[PDB]
């Protein structure tokens, strides 16, 4: 009933304010607690902070002096800021719904309980990269094919992560295989997707990929044919 | 942080011990998380699992202090190969900010799978830009470990190769790319290029020629 | 003592100190838990509350404070006269008198405010005093039906034995295994309320007039609390929630002391060693002792 979705800039210069948002679907925003979690390569899940339904803040001691978790009850938008960002702050950021639990072990009147939170519904995640290097759009080149055949497109030098590939704007979904990227020594990734398809339709039904690179707003699409 | 390696056989029951023992009455959370994937909540109370999570994920209720918190994954399959976290709350420790160290369950005994090598020649548009880049795509193999070797006619080449590390797919299998970058001159002057993929003790080769 | 607090009422401290050992020239840096009530600050360097007035002898951990019936007998050639009239006021003539050699089994139960484990009135809550018109004379109530008090110290304590000398072993309070809770007592509402309207209607037979119940006056802890013994440790329960009515449970928050003076003597205390495990005792409340103001 309730879904989430993060949003971000993809690239952030060092020593600048990072800003993300989230869109809550099918649920009131000032009804539950909201959290922020990030996972960097090499480090485990790190709990950033959380906001209450009363809109009160409480941040991790790891970054209490750099984080501001705001809110926007007009819609269902949850905010997050990161002052003075360094290279170690690049990670996949998540926003989840913290549900408050009340564990009582003694007498409720003597104060013999403790509050604990659990986050049951998470967002998809937003990738952010911290490097003073500039953004750059890709250069998708088509890969012509040759029981079945394989055909794809070589998304060459682009920075930074991520990139989206869709075949026939979402019509062709069976047999797709978007491979992981490759960080070249030149400092920018390169991706490649392919799709196994029956050899019958090599000439008739056109195959068109759709490449999306938001960190540079360079949206491209190309067609493949022998 | 630092990781704990775990290995169970396929079909067995995994008993994942929690990281930090509780000093008092506890309230433990179990998250199943994969690298580059949204973490899902398995058990939020000491044993209460939410909607959708199968009954094969069971925890230990804290009926009497002393009992340790463990996550029990009965009938492990290839999908239960992820990182598991133990969010340990109790009455004595402070605010449980960190999720603790991750235990990476690696289910053993999975069947072996052979690669699906596919090599594409440089595009006509790419060659027009005076830059040639072959691409060798390996897919649907297991275990996730291969070896690429590029052939320039007879003699091999390794200057200009950029190979992805294996990555788990949606079918619990692994895939990796392999890019050889060369000038358009040396693409036309060589008779053929090959992509030799060595998985386990076997090698398979899918070549391509400038034509 | 060098003490710090405990955990992120009942305050407990974790105190480290230098201590002697089996050999005179050598010392040991050992630590122990001390309840805040047994320890004062010097001005965080603390100090045992008794060291400035008297020494302390800790109880031999093999003896028990279990009150068991004592029979007081009279010598040969003497006698004991037992008044058997039920509604006997305690003073004056008694029409049903018999002679005995010894008294019945009397348990030396030390308590305050509430008289625990005792002899009941055969019918109607009987009240005893000297000069009722004089408020400085203590009134003694004796209930007819016993309300049951239910006490327990929940914290699972552990005993840590030091060695302060050749044969001298001071038993220190170890760690607290499990949760940290609050020691207290439970008595039944609508039963303390049922037996307080019984004491009420008998207090007005001597005082015409509305009667009020309040808390203790104030001062020492032993004077202003339901101090008693329970499993080995000495509780100090706050009975403001029991005497609070002018004519489901009612829980009394209790503190626990280790340095007790007992008989209010001229400088003599006893260190009650920590009882390992969980403590819980059940005691009848058969009597009372009030104090009028004027
Ligand atoms: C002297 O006088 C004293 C004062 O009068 C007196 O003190 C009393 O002491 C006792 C123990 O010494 C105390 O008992 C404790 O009480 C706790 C609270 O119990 C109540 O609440 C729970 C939970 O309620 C939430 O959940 C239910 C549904 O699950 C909802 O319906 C509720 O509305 C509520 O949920 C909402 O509210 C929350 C708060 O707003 C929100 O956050 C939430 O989102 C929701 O909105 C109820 O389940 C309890 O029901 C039980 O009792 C009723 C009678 O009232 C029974 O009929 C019924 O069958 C139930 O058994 C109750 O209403 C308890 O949590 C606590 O028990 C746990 O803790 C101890 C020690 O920590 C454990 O050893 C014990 O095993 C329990 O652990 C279980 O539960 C936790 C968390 O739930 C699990 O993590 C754990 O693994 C374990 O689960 C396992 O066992 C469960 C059954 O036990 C089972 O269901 C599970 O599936 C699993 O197998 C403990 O009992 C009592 O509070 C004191 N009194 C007061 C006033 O404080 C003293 O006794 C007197 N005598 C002396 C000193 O001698
Ligand atoms: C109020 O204080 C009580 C302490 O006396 C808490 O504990 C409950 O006391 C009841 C009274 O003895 C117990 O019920 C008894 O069980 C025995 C065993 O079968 C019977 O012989 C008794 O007749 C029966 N008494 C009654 C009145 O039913 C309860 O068992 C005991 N609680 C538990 C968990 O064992 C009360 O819990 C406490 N209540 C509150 C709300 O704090
Ligand atoms: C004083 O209070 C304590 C606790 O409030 C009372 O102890 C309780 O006694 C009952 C008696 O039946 C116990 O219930 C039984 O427990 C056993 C073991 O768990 C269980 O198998 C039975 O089915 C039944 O539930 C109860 O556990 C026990 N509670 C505790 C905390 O020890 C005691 O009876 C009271 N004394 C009085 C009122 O005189
Ligand atoms: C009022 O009387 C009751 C019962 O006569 C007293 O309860 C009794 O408490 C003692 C401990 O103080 C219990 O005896 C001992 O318990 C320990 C701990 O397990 C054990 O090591 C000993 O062997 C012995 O069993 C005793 O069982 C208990 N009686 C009952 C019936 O439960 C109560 O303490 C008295 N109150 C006061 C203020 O003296
Ligand atoms: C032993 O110490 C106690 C506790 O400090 C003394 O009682 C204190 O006396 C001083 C007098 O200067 C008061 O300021 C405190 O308020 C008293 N404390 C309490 C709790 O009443 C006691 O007098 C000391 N004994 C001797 C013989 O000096
Ligand atoms: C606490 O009071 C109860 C109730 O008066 C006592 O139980 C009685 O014990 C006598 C002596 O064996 C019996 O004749 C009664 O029948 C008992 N009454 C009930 C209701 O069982 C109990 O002995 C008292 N306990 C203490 C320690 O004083
Ligand atoms: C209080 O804590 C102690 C541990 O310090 C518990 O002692 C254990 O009790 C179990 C009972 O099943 C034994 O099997 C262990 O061997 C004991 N451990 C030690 C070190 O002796 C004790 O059970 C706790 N008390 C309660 C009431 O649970
Ligand atoms: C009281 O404080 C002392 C510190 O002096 C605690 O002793 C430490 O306990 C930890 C946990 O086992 C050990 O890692 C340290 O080595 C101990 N230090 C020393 C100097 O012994 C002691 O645990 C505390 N007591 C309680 C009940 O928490
Ligand atoms: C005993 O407990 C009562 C409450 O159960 C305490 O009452 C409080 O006392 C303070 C100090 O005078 C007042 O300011 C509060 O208004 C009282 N609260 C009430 C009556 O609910 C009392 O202080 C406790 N006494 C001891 C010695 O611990
Ligand atoms: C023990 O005594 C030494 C001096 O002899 C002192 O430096 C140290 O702090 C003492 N340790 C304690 C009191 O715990
Ligand atoms: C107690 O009752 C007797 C009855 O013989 C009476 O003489 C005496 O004055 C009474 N004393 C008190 C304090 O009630
Ligand atoms: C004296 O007490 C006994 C006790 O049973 C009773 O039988 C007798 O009737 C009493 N006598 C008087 C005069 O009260
Ligand atoms: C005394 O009684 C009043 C009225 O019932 C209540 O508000 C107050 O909390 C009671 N005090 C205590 C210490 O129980």
């Amino acid at each position: 009933q309730v879904q989430l979705q993060e949003s971000g800039p993809g690239l952030v210069k060092p020593s600048e304010t990072l800003s993300l948002t989230c869109t809550v679907s099918g649920g009131s925003i000032s009804n539950y607690y909201w959290s922020w979690i990030r996972q960097s390569p090499g480090k485990g899940l790190e709990w950033i902070g959380y906001i209450s339904d009363s809109e009160s803040t409480n941040y991790n001691p790891s970054l209490k002096s750099r984080v501001i978790i705001s809110v926007d009850t007009s819609k269902n938008q949850l905010s997050l800021k990161l002052n003075s960002v360094t290279a170690a702050d690049s990670a996949i950021y998540y926003c989840a719904r913290a549900q408050q639990g009340k564990r009582i072990y003694g007498m409720v009147s003597f104060g013999e309980f403790f509050y604990y939170y659990y986050m049951d519904v998470w967002g998809k995640g937003t990738t952010v990269t911290v490097s003073s290097a500039s953004t750059k759009g890709p250069s998708v080149f088509p890969l012509a094919p040759s029981g079945t055949a394989a055909l794809g497109c070589l998304v060459k030098d682009y920075f930074p992560e991520p990139v989206t590939v869709s075949w026939n704007s979402g019509a062709l979904t069976s047999g797709v295989h978007t491979f992981p990227a490759v960080l070249q020594s030149s400092g920018l990734y390169s991706l490649s997707s392919v799709v196994t398809v029956p050899s019958s339709s090599l000439g008739t039904q056109t195959y068109i990929c759709n490449v999306n690179h938001k960190p540079s707003n360079t949206k491209v699409d190309k067609k493949v044919e022998p | 942080s630092y990781v704990r390696p775990l290995s169970v056989a396929l079909g067995e029951t995994a008993s994942i011990s929690c990281g930090r023992q509780a000093l008092g009455s506890r309230a433990v959370q179990w998250y199943q998380h994969r690298p580059g994937q949204a973490p899902i909540l398995l058990i939020y109370n000491n044993q209460d699992r939410p909607s959708g999570i199968p009954e094969r994920f069971s925890g230990t209720p804290d009926i009497n202090f002393g009992t340790r918190a463990t996550l029990t994954i009965s009938g492990v399959e290839a999908g239960d190969e992820a990182d598991y976290y133990c969010h340990m709350w109790d009455s004595r420790s402070g605010f449980s900010w960190s999720f603790g160290g991750a235990t990476r369950l690696t289910v053993l005994g999975q069947p072996k799978a052979a690669p699906s090598v596919t090599l594409f020649p440089p595009s006509s548009e790419e060659l027009q830009a005076n830059k040639a880049t072959l691409v060798c795509l390996i897919s649907d193999f297991y275990p996730g470990a291969v070896t690429v070797a590029w052939k320039a006619d007879s003699s091999p080449v390794k200057a200009g190769v950029e190979t992805t590390t294996p990555s788990k797919q949606s079918n619990n299998k692994y895939a990796a790319s392999s890019y050889l970058s060369l000038t358009p001159m040396q693409w036309k002057m060589h008779k053929s290029y090959s992509c030799q993929v060595t998985h386990e003790g076997s090698t398979v080769e899918k070549t391509v020629a400038p034509t | 003592l060098h003490c710090t607090n405990f955990n992120p009422r009942e305050e407990i401290k974790n105190c480290s100190f230098n201590m002697t050992t089996e050999l005179r020239d050598k010392k040991q840096r050992v630590h122990s838990l001390f309840y805040k009530l047994d320890i004062v600050q010097i001005n965080s360097e603390y100090r045992l509350i008794n060291c400035n007035t008297s020494a302390c002898t800790q109880a031999c951990p093999k003896v028990s404070f279990e009150p068991i019936p004592i029979h007081y007998c009279a010598p040969a050639g003497f006698a004991i006269l037992k008044c058997k009239d039920e509604e006997f006021n305690g003073t004056g003539p008694c029409k049903n008198v018999s002679t005995v050699q010894c008294t019945h089994g009397i348990k030396p139960v030390v308590s305050t405010q509430l008289l625990l484990n005792g002899s009941l009135a055969k019918k109607e809550v009987k009240i005893r005093s000297e000069n009722i018109t004089n408020n400085v004379k203590t009134i003694i109530v004796q209930l007819v039906n016993p309300v049951i008090i239910n006490c327990t110290r929940p914290n699972n304590n552990t005993r840590k034995s030091i060695r302060i000398g050749p044969g001298q072993a001071f038993y220190a309070t170890g760690a607290i295994i499990g949760d940290i809770r609050q020691a207290h007592c439970n008595v039944s509402r609508s039963d303390w309320n049922k037996t307080l309207q019984q004491v009420a209607r008998q207090l007005r037979k001597h005082f015409v007039k509305t009667i009020i119940f309040t808390n203790s006056s104030g001062g020492d802890l032993e004077v202003t609390t339901h101090s008693f013994n329970c499993g080995g440790e000495f509780f100090y329960c706050n009975t403001s929630g029991l005497f609070n009515s002018t004519w489901e449970n009612i829980t009394l928050p209790c503190r626990i002391k280790q340095i007790i003076n007992m008989w209010q003597r001229t400088g003599q205390c006893m260190y009650a060693p920590p009882i390992p495990g969980v403590i819980s005792c059940v005691s009848n409340i058969t009597g009372l002792l009030l104090t009028r103001d004027g």
